[PDB]
RNA sequence: GCCCCUAAGCGUGUGCUAAGUGGAAAAGGAUGUGCAGUCGCGAAGACAACCAGGAGGUUGGCUUAGAAGCAGCCACCCUU
RNA sequence: ACCUCGAUGUCGGCUCGUCGCAUCCUGGGGCUGGAGCAGGUCCCAAGGGUUGGGCUGUUCGCCCAUUAAAGCGGCACGCG
């Protein structure tokens, strides 16, 4: 029903997660303390997680790897996307970088091919507004 | 629908097909396209699944002995080659199948010729 | 609002209106242009409200040309009077349009668009008319 | 609904037919559905 | 046929009372309108008398000395600072040999240039042709034009049966015949949009009103707070048609500003019953912001003039004085002195740049803080299961402080009775 | 001609008789009866089937094959398995109230409002707040079920009234 | 206007050629 | 570059005149005339079907061979008169024209390309005059407009001719002008 | 002019019209219909129909209490 | 300027009508910036109804008290 990101060092944000998905029904003060004892070891990197709920509210979550645009801007120290993208430069990657993210994605992508996923990471740069190559 | 691909779509098929020692083809009519990972992850030790339009598929299968299988050309194809031989990927082709349930294999070539579901099984289960 | 600066007789017969255009038959100043199909006297204040109908659809740029100009004099007598007393004083100014004389030409990079604006100032003008280009 | 001599598709979804005789257009916005007469 | 056309301006003007210094303002104004109009001022000439002259607005030797002076400029036209009869008119073209306009004329000739579309054309030739009719014999012996003649009148031998005579065909008839068919539809669109005004009035959306002097950045203060372009301002020397648009308060609550047509010195009032269609919006407005140009040196004469005529329209419905903003605006214009001699009669006006934005902010807090908000201040703590009217909150409520605990958001706001009601279970002071 | 010129099947526990220019079908629900226009042949094929064909390719002949086709159609599975429309009520203080061979609806007007199946089909309710119309012919069930549906007219603002399962009705808004 | 009309119209006939006296 | 001569037929008009033009032209054959060096002309009736099709295909100045009576001959159209109304060929002129012979010839001019974003084209004669021999007339040329920068004069004198022809025309004939965008009160201003 | 009033043809052959058009009318609207001529895709499966594929990269970024694919803005790349 | 000058007697009010619908009310619908009430607009509809007074010669016009409503026009600006 709800998907969100979520970084494992804090717990129960108020806007990304207060009127998120508390609004739809969710055991918050249960997922939050599931949540960050199944993923401590990232510290505060931001994941994305799906949570699925069954008819008497029992949940489970699921764990996707950190955002691309994070891991595609971090490198370069930038903590924050394109306000324009395409628009304005924001950060320089290379290739390898793009294509070892574009692995990492592969369990978020719903593809099966490496270097097509690196064509997909290249893709979320740039349109960003990332130097690539 | 593209006309002028089609020789092209002919050249990528046949020479994949003639690469693989043994192909076998199936219907996969049922699976997401997110099932298709965990087979070609369980299955690339030894073959690679892949997809293909049967309206160029059957004029293509006269260049060699596939013909044999020009009654077994329906359904949405699916053909899943292998490296070498056919019992090394097939042991795997056919516990997958019986897994999920959403592929049905219908035809295979080997040896310049068509052989039988029957035979693809049981040099599977063999 | 075009008005001759002079004119030489202020008091001149009606325009006849038979035959067909034997010039001014060929876009020649833009892309697109409009045709006439029927004879008509086209006065000032149609052809401005056309002008202002195509510069407004387009809005940003292209470039209109006006193959006639209305410089016929017509004349109309004072109001409630009767027959006789000599010919009124020019009110409104025509220009003696037939078959196939060109109208305006329009040039602008969007063909439809062009086609859009084109068909509003037929749709504003009195007469059938028709959207034709450069080419045969 | 409109009745003028002039019906205009005012919409992607707008449909015209010929209903008896009659020109009309339907729409899912029933502000648009127009007879021609 | 019957237009006007001020060819050539030779002001003329009498002095009869207040001081110099008003008699100079009111003809250069003038001179300011038939220079809109298109008139070159060629010299204006001034005759200061106790009492006006009710004969022919001046004395038979100055309209000699003015006929002289009209054949040595070589002018065309000759406009006077009033409005003056027919009879007067009369003398004065025939002392002076030609077209004579006044300044009724003159405005009514440039709402007649400026009106494009809506029901301004009916308005309008409805306040010219009201305006010739008492000066029907003025003007209808300075005819122009008319092609000449020779009476236009003879029906025949009568017999046992008079002519038609059932003439229902004149100068104004026509006129007549369509503004009363036109009155109706006037009310009958101000009431269909009045259908969606009460609605605005439901929510918290006020009413505010522009009022300010003609050509005095009456629109530049909406297009810096609306910030809406407003075509060809929509707004100036002469506007006929008012505009408005949706803005914000300082504080965040919805409004909308109106912008009306100006005002100028003893506006006639057949063009006042036209001005009525904005004027309506000075009652309707739950706010006033009276404008005024900061470059004048004499802005009393415009407030009182604004003053006057709101005070007149009020006393019609009786309704209670809305709140009154002082603006002076393109206030660069003048000195610190300057700015000094209207602050010392005027401290609470708000001075403020319009091409700038200096001290827009407290023109904004000002109004803002004078629209009292219709709203209900109100503490309430709802669980994290109402995101939905969090967000409401966030919408159309008013958040003053939200913060989130594990039994739920406490939010303190205002907001409307009905969510008050809605939501009241939680409330602090349940 | 497209869809008239494909056959109808006709099911094992099924009766038909293509007299003279009538058509008639039998079978478990019940009997029905139709006729044919006569620029269109309809026929017996040997493999229990209908053809149906037409001696021209002009406009009428065109148009009349698929209807007369679908009608055929309609025929068949009506005296085979019938149809049956659901429905259902929204609005607190709104029911539905079966009265035999007829229906009670209570839909905040003065008085409760009664309707009359006619012959040859029924009124099945499951609950006061949904029920369903069973028939043998589709032009019937949807007429009847139409005639239900006009009972209340539609209330965009708050939506209470009789529609039928998965009518998504539009939905607008009032000031207060 | 109906009367002036049909006067008119009678003059297309095929026994008048498009000619009728009084227009 | 050549172009294969277009095969057209021919027959001489039995009678001609106003009436005899017009029953062909009613009929489908369009009257043309071909003249030239060659002694006195002579009037043919052409197929208008075909005629028109040959002309859209290659130009208003395709090369044609008639098969007068049989009779090869080589020509070249030399203008078509066009009813204005409905844009029919009414009229045809066939110049008889040998082997290599040198003629001057009207050509098309085509644009491609686009200016700077705050641009615009306005292109100005639409033919030009040409020297070529008869089988190398192309039908159309080309000037490029990529890549222009604010005000830019394109002439007869600064396109790219092909080999084997000659510019008749004033080289220095302006034939494109790009220049800045008209804004909206341009275009108010504009017939004023 | 030729079905009866009303003398002579409900004449012969080939097509068009559904409007009693015939047996009054404009700008303009429109998917009525016959013919002719075009250009795109098309058994290598054209359009339709039923969809098992149509999922995911991922809040694509900023705006975001918030726009997670479809309150808005920028690119708008991508397999399987 | 076509009939009427070896005569076609004119405005308003009265009596008596009759016809058109381009509908003021009553009746049936569509859309509504149609919560309800009450409105606005358009379509169909001519069966019946459509007040009395003050000023005005008055047509017309303004006002008072009602009313579901106080419709608009043709008939020699119906009818001496
Ligand atoms: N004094 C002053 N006037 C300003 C300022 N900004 C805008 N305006 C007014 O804005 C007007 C802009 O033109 P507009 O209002 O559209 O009408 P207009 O110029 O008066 N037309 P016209 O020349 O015919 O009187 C200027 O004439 C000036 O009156 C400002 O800072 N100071």
């Amino acid at each position: 029903l709800i998907k969100l990101q979520i970084q494992a060092g804090q717990a129960n944000p108020a806007p990304p997660v207060g009127p998120a998905l508390g609004q739809h029904g969710v055991n918050i003060m249960e997922f939050c303390k599931a949540y960050n004892a199944a993923t401590e070891s990232q510290r505060g990197n931001v994941i994305p997680v799906e949570i699925t709920v069954y008819e008497d509210r029992s949940f489970t979550f699921a764990l996707k790897t950190p955002p691309a645009a994070k891991l595609l801007l971090k490198a370069a120290g930038v903590q924050k996307g394109s306000g324009e993208p395409h628009k304005t430069k924001v950060a320089k990657v290379t290739w390898d970088q793009v294509r070892e993210i574009a692995e990492t994605k592969k369990a978020d992508l719903n593809a099966n091919d490496i270097d097509a996923a690196a064509k997909i990471i290249a893709g979320t740069a740039r349109s960003m507004g990332i130097t690539v190559e | 629908m593209a006309k002028a691909d089609k020789a092209t779509a002919v050249a990528d098929i046949a020479e994949q097909f003639k690469a693989s020692t043994a192909t076998v083809v199936t219907e996969y009519r049922g699976l997401t396209v997110a099932n298709l990972a965990e087979l070609r992850r369980a299955l690339g030790d030894s073959a690679t699944y892949t997809v293909a339009k049967n309206t160029l598929v059957k004029r293509a299968a006269s260049e060699a002995g596939i013909e044999g299988l020009d009654e077994l050309f329906a359904g949405p194809t699916a053909i899943a080659f292998v490296k070498g031989e056919a019992v090394d990927a097939a042991k795997a082709i056919k516990k997958f199948a019986k897994d999920n349930k959403a592929l049905v294999i219908k035809g295979g070539y080997m040896d310049g010729k068509a052989l039988s579901v029957a035979d693809v099984e049981k040099i599977a289960d063999l | 609002m075009l008005i001759p600066r002079k004119v030489k007789h202020r008091k001149q017969h009606h325009p006849e209106q038979r035959g067909i255009a034997s010039g001014g038959t060929s876009v020649s100043f833009g892309d697109y242009g409009i045709q006439a199909l029927e004879h008509a006297y086209i006065t000032n204040r149609q052809i401005e409200s056309a002008r202002i109908a195509i510069n407004r659809h387009i809005k940003r740029g292209g470039k209109v040309w006006i193959n006639i100009f209305p410089d016929r004099p017509l004349t109309k007598k004072p109001a409630e009077t009767r027959m006789g007393s000599g010919k009124g004083s020019p009110e409104w100014w025509v220009a003696n349009v037939k078959p196939g004389r060109v109208l305006f030409e329009l040039s602008y990079p969007d063909e439809k668009t062009a086609r859009d604006a084109l068909t509003r100032a037929i749709h504003k003008l009195p007469i059938k008319a028709r959207i034709v280009t450069r080419e045969e | 609904m409109k009745v003028n001599p002039s019906v205009k598709p005012i919409c992607d979804k707008c449909r015209v037919i010929r209903r008896h005789g009659r020109v009309m257009v339907i729409c899912s916005d029933p502000r648009h559905k127009q007879r021609q007469g | 046929y019957r237009q006007l056309r001020l060819e050539r301006v030779v002001l003329v003007g009498v002095w009869t009372e207040g001081s110099a210094a008003d008699a100079e303002a009111s003809l250069a104004e003038l001179a300011a309108l038939a220079e809109t109009a298109g008139s070159e001022v060629l010299e204006g000439l001034i005759q200061r008398r106790d009492k006006p002259d009710p004969s022919t607005y001046i004395g038979s030797g100055k309209a000699a000395e003015l006929r002289e002076v009209v054949l040595a400029t070589g002018a065309d036209t000759v406009i006077c600072d009033g409005e003056l009869s027919p009879a007067q008119l009369n003398a004065l073209e025939k002392a002076v040999k030609v077209k004579v306009i006044d300044r009724t004329a003159l405005i009514l000739d440039i709402f007649a240039q400026h009106a494009t579309s809506r029901e301004g054309k009916a308005q309008v030739s409805l306040a010219q042709m009201e305006y010739m009719l008492p000066r029907l014999r003025g003007w209808g012996e300075s005819m122009s034009r008319q092609a000449g003649g020779r009476a236009g009148g003879a029906g025949g031998g009568v017999g046992t049966r008079g002519p038609g005579e059932t003439k229902i065909e004149t100068d104004r008839r026509r006129i007549r015949e369509r503004m009363a068919k036109l009155r109706r539809e006037i009310r009958d669109m101000k009431k269909i949009r009045d259908t969606q005004r009460g609605s605005r009035r439901r929510s918290e959306i006020p009413s505010v009103a522009i009022v300010g002097y003609t050509n005095a950045g009456k629109s530049s203060l909406l297009n810096a707070l609306t910030g809406a372009g407003v075509l060809v301002e929509n707004a100036l020397f002469a506007t006929l048609e008012p505009t408005t648009r949706r803005g914000e308060f300082e504080d965040g609550r919805p409004f909308v500003l109106t912008d009306t047509v100006g005002f100028v010195r003893h506006l006639p009032t057949q063009l006042v019953e036209a001005f009525r269609s904005t004027l309506e919006e000075v009652v309707d407005a739950d706010l006033l912001i009276h404008v005024v140009d900061g470059s004048d040196v004499n802005p009393l004469a415009q407030i009182n003039a604004v003053r006057t005529v709101i005070n007149e329209v009020v006393a019609e419905y009786d309704i209670a004085p809305p709140p009154e903003l002082l603006v002076v605006n393109k206030i660069d214009a003048a000195t610190g002195v300057g700015l000094a001699q209207l602050r010392r009669a005027l401290p609470d006006a708000v001075f403020v740049s319009a091409r700038t934005g200096d001290g827009l902010d407290k023109l904004r807090s000002r109004m803002g803080e004078l629209v009292e908000s219709t709203d209900a201040t109100v503490d309430v703590t709802i669980p994290y299961d109402r995101g939905d009217l969090v967000a409401r909150v966030h919408t159309d409520g008013h958040v003053d402080a939200t913060e989130h605990t594990d039994a739920g958001t406490r939010i303190k706001a205002r907001v409307p009775a009905p969510l008050a009601a809605t939501l009241r279970e939680y409330a602090t002071f349940a | 001609s497209r869809i008239g010129k494909q056959p109808v099947p006709v099911p094992s526990g099924v009766d038909v008789t293509i007299n003279g220019q009538n058509l008639s079908v039998k079978g478990p629900k019940g009997t029905l009866t139709l006729d044919v226009a006569e620029p269109i042949s309809v026929s017996r094929a040997e493999d229990g089937a209908i053809v149906v064909t037409r001696p021209d390719d002009e406009r009428r002949s065109r148009s009349l094959h698929g209807l007369s086709r679908t009608l055929i159609a309609n025929l068949v599975t009506g005296v085979t398995e019938g149809y049956t429309q659901k429905m259902e009520i929204f609005g607190v203080g709104y029911r539905v109230q079966l009265k035999g061979q007829n229906l009670e609806f209570a839909l905040g007007y003065s008085h409760p409002v009664l309707i009359e199946a006619p012959e040859g089909i029924t009124f099945a309710v499951e609950s006061p707040t949904k029920f369903s119309v069973s028939g043998i012919d589709k032009q019937k069930v949807g007429q009847i079920s139409a005639v239900i549906r006009r009972l209340r007219r539609p209330d965009p603002y708050k939506g209470k009234g009789v529609r039928y399962e998965g009518e998504q009705i539009r939905r607008k808004v009032g000031k207060t | 206007a109906k009367r002036g009309r049909k006067k008119r119209d009678r003059k297309h006939s095929k026994a008048n050629h498009g000619k009728r006296p009084n227009a | 570059t050549a172009n294969i001569p277009n095969k057209l037929t021919a027959n001489v008009r039995t009678r001609t005149g106003k009436g005899a033009s017009r029953q062909a032209r009613r009929d489908g054959k369009v009257p043309a005339v071909l003249y030239g060096h060659g002694t006195d002309p002579q009037h043919l009736e052409l197929n208008a079907r075909d005629f028109a099709a040959v002309l859209r295909s290659h130009g208003t100045n395709a090369i044609l061979t008639l098969d007068i009576e049989g009779t090869e001959q080589l020509a070249l159209t030399k203008a078509l008169d066009v009813h204005p109304i409905r844009r029919n060929i009414q009229h045809a002129d066939l110049l008889v024209v040998q082997r290599g012979e040198k003629v001057t010839v009207e050509v098309t001019v085509l644009v491609e390309g686009d200016a700077t974003p705050g641009t615009l084209v306005t292109q100005d004669a639409n033919t030009i005059e040409i020297e070529a021999e008869a089988l190398s007339i192309p039908e159309q040329l080309t000037v490029s407009v990529e890549g222009v920068e604010a005000g830019t004069q394109i002439t007869a004198g600064q396109i790219s001719l092909p080999e084997g022809v000659n510019l008749i025309s004033d080289p220095e004939l302006l034939v494109v002008n790009v220049v800045e965008a008209p804004s909206a009160e341009a275009l108010e201003e504009e017939g004023a």
